[PDB]
RNA sequence: GAUCCGUAACUUCGGGAUAAGGAUUGGCUCUAAGGGUCGGGUACGAUCAACUUAGAACUGGUACGGACAAGGGGAAUCUG
RNA sequence: UAUCUGGUUGAUCCUGCCAGUAGUCAUAUGCUUGUCUCAAAGAUUAAGCCAUGCAUGUCUAAGUAUAAGCAAUUUAUACAGUGAAACUGCGAAUGGCUCAUUAAAUCAGUUAUCGUUUAUUUGAUAGUUCCUUUACUACAUGGUAUAACUGUGGUAAUUCUAGAGCUAAUACAUGCUUAAAAUCUCGACCCUUUGGAAGAGAUGUAUUUAUUAGAUAAAAAAUCAAUGUCUUCGGACUCUUUGAUGAUUCAUAAUAACUUUUCGAAUCGCAUGGCCUUGUGCUGGCGAUGGUUCAUUCAAAUUUCUGCCCUAUCAACUUUCGAUGGUAGGAUAGUGGCCUACCAUGGUUUCAACGGGUAACGGGGAAUAAGGGUUCGAUUCCGGAGAGGGAGCCUGAGAAACGGCUACCA
RNA sequence: GCGGUAAUUCCAGCUCCAAUAGCGUAUAUUAAAGUUGUUGCAGUUAAAAAGCUCGUAGUUGAACUUUGGGCCCGGUUGGCCGGUCGGAUUUCCAACGGGGCCUUUCCUUCUGGCUAACCUUGAGUCCUUGUGGCUCUUGGCGAACCAGGACUUUUACUUUGAAAAAAUUAGAGUGUUCAAAGCAGGCGUAUUGCUCGAAUAUAUUAGCAUGGAAUAAUAGAAUAGGACG
RNA sequence: ACCCACUCGGCACCUUACGAGAAAUCAAAGUCUUUGGGUUCUGGGGGGAGUAUGGUCGCAAGGCUGAAACUUAAAGGAAUUG
RNA sequence: GCCCGUCGCUAGUACCGAUUGAAUGGCUUAGUGAGGCCUCAGGAUCUGCUUAGAGAAGGGGGCAACUCCAUCUCAGAGCGGAGAAUUUGGACAAACUUGGUCAUUUAGAGGAACUAAAAGUCGUAACAAGGUUUCCGUAGGUGAACCUGCGGAAGGAUCAU
């Protein structure tokens, strides 16, 4: 979430062991770090153009993204820099010979080189344990704002 | 902490209890062979029925089925070996078919008699 | 002891959770060490397979690098003047991770003024060629200079003392500089 | 449950071992070593149960304590010592040599070998690292480490060992078309040269294998082992050369030969 | 006393209720929130004047509505 | 291995239950009981209570022998055979037993550690330890303080022990050491260049912090600040070195320092030999126990996905006193509201949350045979939990241990 | 349902039946039960359609979008023959399957590495009057997958396969004297060893991997804020 | 306005019954052991009993939701002859 | 013939119910608070390092001057280590007292159902137009079945002007 501030938490943020040096002026005044999460997915522009910090972000962050690979959508963004996604799926009970709908709620950590919004169907991936229930973090955004332009105004 | 010792009861027995057509029809067998028990022809029963079963369900499968194959030649080879299976029918629709008696035959009971030597089923 | 299970602790959808077996030596928590200033006290503690761990309490001196000039000193630590966990530890002046320290300045000068031949504020023939090919970069910068007439120098404690029993830290320059200058005035 | 477990159960023990399910509670539990518990041949079972060399298990503690019996060059006197696959195993009274070697049904198989093959072995690096003082290491299968190997051995390929020296005498490259033995699934001990392998980032790459009959099958890269080139093996195969018949062909085998 | 927590039968639903049952309360030293007024082309600045409420340290022979002031409570029967 | 039969009526056809019938790794009980093999067995109720005995100890040529022990022979006047006691080391965290708790817990199949610890087995791995660096540091080897024992004792009473006198180490506590080389900082001087120099100190591994290297998405240029190698003194730099992963601040390395300084053999058994300058000089065979770091193996701890019986006469639940997330810290072996501070208002629910029940440990499986199903699993294997009930902790690699201790309750 | 004075049911004697080293009883459970019904019930009058309509959750939901035709390659059964010393492969035939092409036809996609395959042909030919046949390098196949970049509408279903404890189950082999079992054993020169074994199947939801593209969803381009360059 | 023929959608009757049912009867109660168009609701021998209890609605009368122990071999439906 | 209810006897089961009734089990407020662990102190005794004296020893190498290492022994002094009893403050937290809550049980004068049940007493409600057709809903009333009013149904005793 963020939207801006920056600094606005009493304990400077920083990436851990990047330094800029004060004596070289340089052009950017920040040296900013990110890497490449791995199985081909896009390491957004907006985290390396980003200035946030989220020392939990995939690309710009100290975490690492291995295990289970899932998708599921967006049932809540109300908890800043994270969300919650519903999984539906159908249960086969045998001996009707058929299923029934349930699902599971996954509580994900979402790094603010995202715009999500309630509606977008998103693919996240497993991580060490962030917080007491997220699991997962959110890897990229496989829909858009689910036609919310098309709402507009009269003719 | 030992394995267990693992054991099957041999045989089954008729649902119900009173028939007089299948009493007087055990009876006879009895008195022929020799037996003590109708148990001595429950035990035959059983054994008959899981081959019967076995059979069956080999049958439903498709020709030249490799489980079917082997697993159908042995158990024809294995009762062609002891003599209850003809060799005229080896193909396992007349094992589908047999009968008791062609079991009872085969017990060293009746051949001990059946080649004199005893010249009573109750003296072999 | 103190301990570290989630077994106790409402599940996400808020049930009371009953209780599955006992404490176990191994999801034990301990106490803080809670480390202050002065007159060097060190525990060791037993963990987990041999394993020491030190804990400190009562540090006077600990190893403070200035990044930017590539050296390190041991320098006595004057106090502690902000700590964004919590202010009880400034009142009481407590040592831990992140705490913002005041220092020396007398060791990082006197190698300065060896190296640069310089003096911050306000003769050998060998010595004047090294500090003629340095300096050009003899700059310094204005907020960390001016603190050398305090004779103490802002720095952040970048170590674990209730862990290594090491309280260890960086002179705080730039733009984290600026972030705890404003901090400081901002609220004093 | 509070600490590393010593015992063995009898029906816990692993099955290509082959032992009864009476005569006794537990089974030898493999000591520490070189080779995985469930993948490991004690030498208890090997020169009892095996060779029918000894009668107790006592004797087979007389046996071993007379330093007879010697694993890949040592003398190993752990009653337990975990034994694995591509080990060799000397008796010097005798004069027989062993190695280590699976089945076409995944057991290990009582196998000769000569007085100068026994002198080597292979391994599997299963990782090469960097380490301490920049001196690089690669690790095999069997738990030996191997300082300053060759800049182009990688993970995967497998390696000739001296075995009187801890030397690298030679190396096998991972590539389409290598003589490879399967350690693991039920396709555990046949052998089957490579045809291609799957990627798959981010776990358990597939490996597919013919042998020839012209017979395929796919493991998991992990169980793969390679032997050789097509043809040309680096050791001395078993009877049957993981062929795997049929259960019908076994039958016709068997009863194929009737003779007597 | 006051602040906070907590409060049963039953009921004309308004009550019963301060139900019952509990914790806290000095001194001193700090922090935070709560306002007025004036000039702005057709974001903020400058100045002055008020005890309230909450939170935090320190401190004492564990005391603090320190005198004064200030409801005992509960379950029933008869009866208006 | 796809079967029915008796009972409502005066008779009739239905509906429908009751009864019959057959099996049970299903218990009990009654009567009867000859042979072979096979062999479960205080689960159910009371995870109720327990007399007595036993169930955990352990020595190799190879840590410690002045037994005032035995044996004596056999080279042994330091020791040498055998060996009580005791010290040291290791084990007692396995095994065995039970099924009380436990209902998203455990458990199962499937995952993760780029989120950690691991005695042991196995394979690797250590030339650096002192000091202003000629009148020097024990290295041919530095220090005591204790058991057993001797002797004096206490108590009705225990695997209670006190005072006094001895003596060991692979216990305790100290502490020397070894090649060459190179790179770094200083810099006495000398002389002005484009500048170069004698020799002084620092540099094992581990610990803590900061900085740096660890390239690769296909190719080229100018300039600033430093400053490297080669001069055919305008100048050039030509070959220029790169490990792993899907992915890292990875492995690994370098710079400045840090440390009540980790480790770097004061140990043991067999043999005793070479080699001359005859010093008992200087060398030297096999293998034992150690020892730091890494790997391996035996493990452990957390962990992803999905899956539980009856219940709405339980519809809302969760933040009291963490409920859901953010930042920082603390704590842990380590991730994490695990805990704390600050901030925010979140988290679950008719696709059944929350609550209740269970005469509920989960699983491999068991019984019943057309099939679909139904019912069962305390119990030979696997996993979990416990040791009268709670909590706490010492030892250690591993216990929140109970045939360990401490406290409260019974 | 028997017994109130000739009791086919009681108490016995006689005789007879069923199972038999065993047989009765009590309690539970399963089959019989299509009396819990997915397969597979019943609801006018036997037990059972809410007085009525609206209506959210739930379940369910019309038709239509590459069909048709052509060419090629090589598999496994079965026939008529057998060439051969019980099984063999060619050509003749059907039959049922697999792959790949051209028909206006993305197969993600460029940038090389690779090529197995012919539009090739460079020579000719073992040999049946020759397209029956393959060795054979100099113009001319992509996908068969390597690896680096750049991106990809979402599902269900089905297929094959990997990963998978043993004991139990099904089940092969083996004459524990039989059998329940066990995993043994079987041959000799039985004086100094020879040797076959210790199979296979099931393992279903979920997760992984692969083939399919019917069936049933999902998304797209209408204020053009579309598509390719 | 009325007559005749057609056609949608109505309330009903008549005759049949291929078919269904235990029958009475039924153009649905048919297209069901040759058992599957979609979907909602209720019943599972008779009494005990629509009782006890809790919840909830109501001014009240009462409505909605709604058990058990125990007892019992029948209760019941349609039709035939008396 | 069948058949309904009150009333009366015997036996059994469950219900209501003064006792603000009783018991077990799981959580838990508030108050009290053991113990070990962590921590501020403590210092029985028991030594280390350092400084100086007095009495002897051993020599780096000299004719007199000059001088190192280790070790033992008593007046006295500077700056730290171990460490028992004790003890501050903490987290963890048994347990005790008094309450609350949930679950499973449970005594009770008396009250009031049902059944065994078929019969006994009183009547005749139902079954035939059952002798006032029956039955539903609602209401009031009567020893008892039941009667009566308003509106329904035919399962009526009418498929019909
Ligand atoms: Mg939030
Ligand atoms: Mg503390
Ligand atoms: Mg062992
Ligand atoms: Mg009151
Ligand atoms: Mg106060
Ligand atoms: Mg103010
Ligand atoms: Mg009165
Ligand atoms: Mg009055
Ligand atoms: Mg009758
Ligand atoms: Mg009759
Ligand atoms: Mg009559
Ligand atoms: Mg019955
Ligand atoms: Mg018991
Ligand atoms: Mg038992
Ligand atoms: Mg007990
Ligand atoms: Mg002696
Ligand atoms: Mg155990
Ligand atoms: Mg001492
Ligand atoms: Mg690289
Ligand atoms: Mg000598
Ligand atoms: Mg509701
Ligand atoms: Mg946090
Ligand atoms: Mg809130
Ligand atoms: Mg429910
Ligand atoms: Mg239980
Ligand atoms: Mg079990
Ligand atoms: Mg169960
Ligand atoms: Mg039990
Ligand atoms: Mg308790
Ligand atoms: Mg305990
Ligand atoms: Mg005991
Ligand atoms: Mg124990
Ligand atoms: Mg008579
Ligand atoms: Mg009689
Ligand atoms: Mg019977
Ligand atoms: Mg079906
Ligand atoms: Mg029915
Ligand atoms: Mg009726
Ligand atoms: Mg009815
Ligand atoms: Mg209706
Ligand atoms: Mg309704
Ligand atoms: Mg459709
Ligand atoms: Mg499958
Ligand atoms: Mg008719
Ligand atoms: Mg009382
Ligand atoms: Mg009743
Ligand atoms: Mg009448
Ligand atoms: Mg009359
Ligand atoms: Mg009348």
């Amino acid at each position: 979430s963020t939207e801006l501030t920056v600094q606005s938490e009493r304990a400077f943020q920083k990436q851990p062991h990047i330094f800029n040096n004060p004596k070289v002026k340089t052009s950017k005044r920040t040296k900013r770090w990110y890497k490449n999460a791995g199985l081909g997915f896009k390491t957004p522009k907006t985290a390396i153009e980003g200035s946030y910090i989220d020392k939990k972000c995939p690309f710009t962050g100290l975490v690492s993204i291995r295990g289970k690979i899932l998708t599921g959508t967006v049932v809540s963004t109300k908890m800043h820099r994270t969300i919650v996604i519903r999984r539906a799926y159908l249960h086969y009970i045998p001996k009707y010979n058929r299923y029934e709908k349930r699902h599971k709620n996954v509580p994900v950590h979402v790094s603010p080189a995202f715009r999500v919004q309630v509606g977008d169907i998103v693919t996240v991936g497993q991580c060490r344990p962030i917080s007491k229930t997220v699991r997962f973090n959110v890897v990229k955004v496989s829909a858009a704002a689910g036609k919310a332009n098309k709402q507009f105004a009269k003719f | 902490p030992r394995a267990p010792r693992t054991y099957s009861k041999t045989y089954s027995t008729p649902k119900r209890p009173y028939e007089s057509s299948r009493l007087d029809a055990e009876l006879k067998l009895a008195g022929e062979f020799g037996l003590k028990n109708k148990k001595e022809i429950y035990r035959i029963s059983f054994q008959l029925s899981k081959i019967r079963r076995a059979a069956r369900d080999l049958l439903t499968r498709d020709e030249k089925d490799p489980k079917r194959l082997f697993e159908g030649n042995a158990l024809i080879r294995r009762l062609v070996r002891v003599g209850v299976l003809s060799e005229d029918k080896k193909k396992l629709d007349y094992v589908l078919a047999l009968k008791v008696e062609d079991f009872l035959e085969r017990r060293l009971q009746t051949q001990v008699y059946k080649l004199g030597l005893a010249k009573s089923v109750h003296h072999a | 002891g103190i301990s570290r299970d989630s077994r106790h602790k409402r599940s996400a959808t808020g049930a009371k959770r009953a209780q599955f077996r006992k404490k176990r030596k191994f999801e034990l928590g301990r106490q803080p060490a809670n480390t202050k200033i002065g007159a060097k006290r060190i525990h060791s503690v037993r963990t987990r397979g041999g394993n020491k761990k030190y804990r400190a309490l009562r540090i006077e001196t600990g190893n403070f690098s200035w990044a930017s000039e590539g050296i390190s000193k041991k320098t006595r630590i004057a106090g502690v003047v902000y700590h964004p966990s919590n202010n009880e530890l400034v009142r009481t002046n407590t040592l831990t991770k992140a705490a913002i320290v005041q220092i020396d300045a007398t060791p990082f000068r006197q190698w300065f003024e060896a190296h640069y031949g310089q003096t911050l504020g306000k003769k050998s023939k060998n010595a004047e060629r090294k500090w003629a090919a340095r300096a050009a970069s003899a700059k310094i910068e204005s907020s960390v200079e001016s603190q050398f007439s305090a004779g103490r120098l802002y720095a952040c404690i970048s170590s674990r003392p209730g862990q290594s029993g090491r309280c260890d830290g960086y002179i705080l320059e730039g733009e984290e500089l600026a972030f705890y200058l404003r901090r400081l005035t901002a609220k004093k | 449950a509070r600490g590393p477990k010593k015992h063995l159960k009898r029906l816990a023990a692993p099955h290509h071992w082959l032992l009864d399910k009476l005569s006794g509670c537990y089974a030898p539990r493999p000591s520490a070593g070189p080779h995985k518990l469930r993948e490991s041949l004690p030498l208890i079972v090997f020169l009892r149960n095996r060779l029918k060399y000894a009668l107790n298990g006592r004797e087979v503690k007389a046996i071993l304590m007379q330093r007879h019996v010697k694993v890949d060059g040592k003398v190993r006197t752990d009653t337990t010592y975990p034994a694995g696959f591509m080990d060799v195993i000397t008796l010097d009274a005798t004069n027989e040599n062993f190695r280590l070697v699976y089945d076409v049904k995944g057991r290990f198989a009582v196998h000769r070998i000569t007085d100068e093959e026994a002198s080597y072995k292979l391994g599997k690096v299963k990782k090469v690292q960097l380490g301490k003082k920049g001196v690089p290491y690669v690790v095999t299968h069997d738990g030996r480490t191997i300082r300053y190997p060759d800049p182009n051995i990688k993970v995967n390929d497998t390696v000739k060992i001296d075995l009187a020296s801890g030397k690298i005498t030679d190396f096998i490259k991972f590539d389409a078309g290598k003589l490879v033995y399967v350690t693991g699934g039920r396709n555990l001990g046949r052998i089957g040269t490579i045809v291609h392998k799957e990627r798959h980032d981010g776990g358990f790459d597939l490996v597919h294998i013919k042998d020839s009959l012209d017979n395929t099958f796919v493991t998991r890269l992990n169980n793969v082992f390679v032997i050789g080139e097509q043809g040309k093996p680096y050791i001395s195969l078993p009877k049957g050369k993981g062929i795997k018949l049929s259960i019908a062909e076994e039958r016709d085998r068997r009863r194929a030969q009737q003779g007597l």
